């Protein structure tokens, strides 16, 4: 039983392939992570927004 | 054989940032040619995107930032990166003078100099800059200003009406200002490479002023490293106000379109004139408070004339340290005097600030150096 | 331009050097970080310093007597 | 009960009821009855004279500041 | 006149570093401007559309652009009628000259709303205060007809009637229209026919104190890393004899 950080460099670090290949991987899933974490956040701190004035003009 | 080397093209690139020897020795205070040249793009890259969108014409002209800023996607925040960019061009370009004072870099007389052409071109550019959005600021900003020249001996009135293509600032002199607004900073831009040529016949200065020759560094690794933590710096600082404080450090009347019937009792240029405009009104005169202006700039020209030291950078000199950082207070104080209305208290200190100003570097800097030379025995 | 191997002339210097991947980008970053900042800034405060105190004294003064230059004004004015 | 309704359809404001609280602590009580003393002093002398503006600014300056202070808190 | 005073930190909802503006809040607030302010106010940049993701809904927008009436394109004889109302244009109304304001205004012109929260010093405030501030003259003192007087005024002489308590309604599932609640409303909708962006502008600036959060402390990681070389190198200086 090595490292996380060792068997994380010999399987994706060690060539640029893999480690180019890691990142834009990487990228496309922190994205959309941050992007979900960060507007809940923005929401949690607020609540005056068109969100939850929805509920009350699903007529017209 | 490495073609990083022999390529025509890449020889350039090589020579700007990856071969090209560097002191182990350089602060921070040596980022803002980054930083000056990150804004000098940004500028003209967030200005382009604003141009596919403004336009020009008086009756259009505040319609069209308006336009930008609530209809064009995300106009707003190009708009507001562009205006902020603007400042924030400004606290490099002055942080970089004071760096280049402190440490002695003037010594290098073509770079320095081709420095003061980078500095007045800018300014010339940011004013026109303002100019654009048709606001009061810009209107009586656009008049106070570009009037000066009206203080010229015999042909002054000649040359004013010349550069607004009328008898007052309109049709002939928004066009005009946006063109060259748009001209300028590409001229800048290349003047700024020749700036970076003559800066490569020496090699940088350093913190020591004592010549690093002996313990040089590849731009390689460190400086360009250097480069990027730098420019993410001033990529924080500018979407600080784009973000948090858009209109902090802009003159909240530009907005309220023109009229040639108003002025607002207050009008000061953008806050980087301010030292500027509290020197030209501390004078009297119309001939005098002009020329005092622009003695105010071109003054950085004649900096290398009085060095008297026997010593490079200020590293090792106390006496002279401290009329640097009077030098700093004082145009501070000459930023706010030059902020604030023409009268009581604000008069004669604005006054006695210009002097201290003229005598500092006149007399002053220049005394402390050699005192500074008898005290060590040179 | 001037390139490596043509700068200037280095007599009898050894110069020991270890790898990045080797050693701590952050030493003791705050154990003797601290420390050097405290006494950097004791080794200039006395030349930076004064100056902005001085510009200090002189704005909030300033300020202080352009209002009581007007608003303070009146004052007396009796008959 | 039914009085108070026709109270609400025809009078009642935060601003009032916070104004006159306000209205109340040692810098308003002061900055009036500086305000107060010119205001007689003045219109004693009811003619051929000088202004006023200044004492009152003073008193709208202390008072509408611990106005923002709690005011907001009764609005919606 | 020649003195003055300034406004205080009224506690908005949208004072805070992250904060949104009041959406419920922005609504009453049109409201305030289209039954008060609208027939003195030009709003020449604000429209219909811009409301619909912010306060109303699609359905909504359509029916208040249809309240009114204005000047279409020209048709085959030239002639330019009258329609119900789009969600395509704005909010031109009052005057059509400048000086027609002029002319019904005793010589002062109510000048347009969507510059407002950004054209005065002090923002919301001045508004806030100008409008809920309206107070009597003391001594010494003049006026000419109705000058009306307010202190958070340039000069103390305005040229505007004070039309706050005028108690007009229709703060739908029921609001109390006293003066200060009807104040900060159209404030709050000021602030946002001001700066739309206002809301995404603060909540991209969250991004970016959490982005340069991860990213300064790594590039500069980074930096140290390469510089590690160059801060722990030993010299040793080893002359002959
Ligand atoms: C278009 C605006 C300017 C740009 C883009 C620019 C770019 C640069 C760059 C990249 C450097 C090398 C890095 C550094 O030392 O920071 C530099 C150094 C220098 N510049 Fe500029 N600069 C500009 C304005 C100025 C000004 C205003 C001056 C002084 C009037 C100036 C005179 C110098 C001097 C003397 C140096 C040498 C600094 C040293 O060796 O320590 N340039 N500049
Ligand atoms: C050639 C690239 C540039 C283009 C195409 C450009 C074009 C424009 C346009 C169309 C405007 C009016 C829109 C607006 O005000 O937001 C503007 C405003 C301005 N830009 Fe530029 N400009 C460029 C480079 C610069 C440079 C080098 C500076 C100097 C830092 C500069 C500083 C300004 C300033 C001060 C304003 C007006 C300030 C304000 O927005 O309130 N821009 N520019
Ligand atoms: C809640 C609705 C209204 C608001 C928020 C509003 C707000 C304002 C503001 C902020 C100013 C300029 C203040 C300054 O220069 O610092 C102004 C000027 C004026 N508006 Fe209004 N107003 C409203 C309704 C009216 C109405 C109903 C009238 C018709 C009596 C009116 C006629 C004026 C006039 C005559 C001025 C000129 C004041 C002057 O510059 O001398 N406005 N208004
Ligand atoms: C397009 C980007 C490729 C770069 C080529 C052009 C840019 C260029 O030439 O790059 C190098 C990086 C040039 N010098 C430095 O940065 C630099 C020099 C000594 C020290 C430091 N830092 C810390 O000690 C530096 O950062 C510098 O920074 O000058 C810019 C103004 C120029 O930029 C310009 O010309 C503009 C006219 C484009």
């Amino acid at each position: 039983a090595p490292t996380l950080t060792a068997r994380l460099y010999s399987l994706l670090f060690r060539r640029t392939s893999t480690f180019a290949l890691t990142i834009v991987v990487g990228a496309l899933f922190f994205e959309r992570a941050f992007d979900q974490g960060a507007d809940a956040i923005y929401e949690h701190i607020n609540e005056g927004k068109l969100w939850k004035h929805i509920k009350h003009k699903y007529e017209n | 054989t490495n073609i990083r080397k022999s390529h025509p093209l890449m020889k350039i690139v090589n020579n700007a940032f990856i071969d090209l020897p560097a002191p182990s020795n350089i602060s921070s205070w040596w980022n803002f040619g980054s930083l000056l040249g990150i804004c000098l793009i940004l500028q003209i890259l967030t200005g382009l995107f604003l141009a596919m969108h403004y336009t020009s014409d008086t009756t259009t002209a505040f319609s069209s930032v308006t336009h930008i800023c609530r209809d064009v996607n995300y106009g707003w925040i190009i708009r507001y990166m562009h205006a902020n960019g603007a400042s924030m061009f400004f606290i490099c370009l002055y942080m970089h003078v004071g760096r280049g004072l402190y440490y002695g870099s003037y010594t290098f007389l073509e770079t320095w100099n081709i420095g003061v052409i980078l500095l007045l071109t800018v300014m010339a550019t940011a004013f026109m800059g303002y100019v654009l959005p048709w606001g009061q600021m810009s209107f009586w900003g656009a008049t106070v200003i570009t009037n000066l020249l009206s203080a010229i001996p015999y042909i002054g009135t000649n040359l004013v009406e010349w550069i607004w293509g009328g008898f007052s600032v309109d049709k002939a002199t928004l066009t005009r200002f946006f063109a060259f607004h748009f001209i300028l900073p590409f001229i800048i831009m290349a003047i700024a490479m020749v700036h970076l040529l003559f800066l490569h016949e020496t090699g940088s200065n350093n913190p020591t002023g004592i010549s690093s020759d002996v313990d040089k560094i590849p731009f390689h690794p460190y400086y360009t490293i250097k480069d990027i933590l730098g420019a993410l710096l001033l990529i924080l600082a500018l979407m600080l106000l784009v973000l948090f404080a858009p209109d902090l450090l802009g003159d909240p009347d530009n907005y309220t379109p023109a009229n040639p019937l108003n002025t607002p009792p207050h009008i000061k240029p953008e806050w980087y004139f301010l030292f500027a405009y509290a020197i030209l009104r501390s004078i009297p005169n119309k001939l005098g408070g002009v020329l005092a202006l622009a003695f105010s700039i071109l003054i950085l020209a004649l900096i290398p004339l009085l060095h008297t030291s026997k010593q490079r950078s200020m590293m090792f000199r106390p006496l002279s340290q401290c009329l640097f950082w009077a030098l700093v207070a004082d145009l501070l104080t000459l930023t706010w005097i030059g902020g604030q209305p023409v009268e009581h208290p604000y008069i004669t200190i604005g006054q006695l600030a210009s002097v201290l100003y003229f005598l500092l570097i006149l007399v002053l800097m220049p005394t402390a150096g050699t005192i500074e030379n008898k005290l060590l025995k040179w | 331009g001037r390139q490596f191997g043509h700068l200037t002339r280095v007599r009898h210097v050894i110069t020991y050097s270890l790898s990045p991947f080797e050693q701590r980008a952050f030493p003791h970053y705050f154990s003797k970080g601290i420390p050097n900042v405290l006494r950097r800034t004791r080794a200039c405060i006395l030349r930076v310093a004064p100056p902005f105190v001085a510009f200090y004294l002189v704005y909030t003064w300033g300020t202080q007597e352009f209002e009581k230059s007007k608003r303070k004004n009146p004052a007396a004015y009796e008959n | 009960p039914k009085e108070e309704e026709e109270e609400e359809e025809e009078l009642v404001d935060p601003l009032t009821t916070v104004r006159e609280q306000c209205e109340q602590l040692e810098k308003c009580v002061k900055a009036r009855e500086r305000l107060e003393l010119c205001d007689e002093r003045v219109s004693s002398r009811s003619q051929t004279e000088e202004d006023c503006t200044e004492e009152l600014l003073d008193f709208l300056h202390a008072r509408d500041h611990c106005v923002a202070h709690k005011l907001f808190n009764s609005l919606k | 006149s020649d003195l003055e005073l300034h406004p205080p930190s009224y506690p908005w909802s949208h004072r805070g570093l992250l904060s949104s503006l009041d959406h419920t809040s922005i609504r009453r607030g049109f409201q305030v401007y289209k039954q008060v302010c609208s027939s003195c106010h030009s709003m020449d940049y604000v429209a219909y559309r811009h409301l619909v993701g912010v306060c109303y809904t699609e359905d909504e927008a359509k029916a208040l652009a249809e309240e009114v009436e204005v000047q279409d394109g020209p048709n085959e004889d030239g002639e330019m009628f009258m329609r119900p109302g789009k969600l395509s244009d704005y909010f031109p109304k009052p005057y059509p000259n400048p000086e027609a304001a002029r002319a019904a205004n005793n010589g002062a012109l109510p000048p347009d709303l969507s510059y407002i929260v950004r054209a005065r010093h002090g923002g919301e405030d001045y508004v806030f205060s100008l409008l809920t501030g309206y107070c009597e003259p003391p001594t010494g003192v003049s006026l000419r007809e109705g000058l009306y007087f307010n202190p958070y005024f340039p000069g103390q002489a305005i040229g505007m009637a004070p039309p706050i308590y005028n108690e007009v309604l229709e703060f739908d599932d029921g609001t109390p229209a006293t003066m200060s609640q009807v104040a900060k409303d159209v404030c709050t909708f000021l602030r946002w026919a001001a700066e739309p962006e206002h809301d995404h502008r603060k909540r991209m600036g969250l991004k970016m104190l959490l982005m340069m959060g991860l990213l300064l402390p790594l590039v500069y990681a980074m930096k140290r890393h390469k510089w590690s070389v160059l801060k722990s190198r030993k010299l040793a200086y080893r002359p002959p004899k």
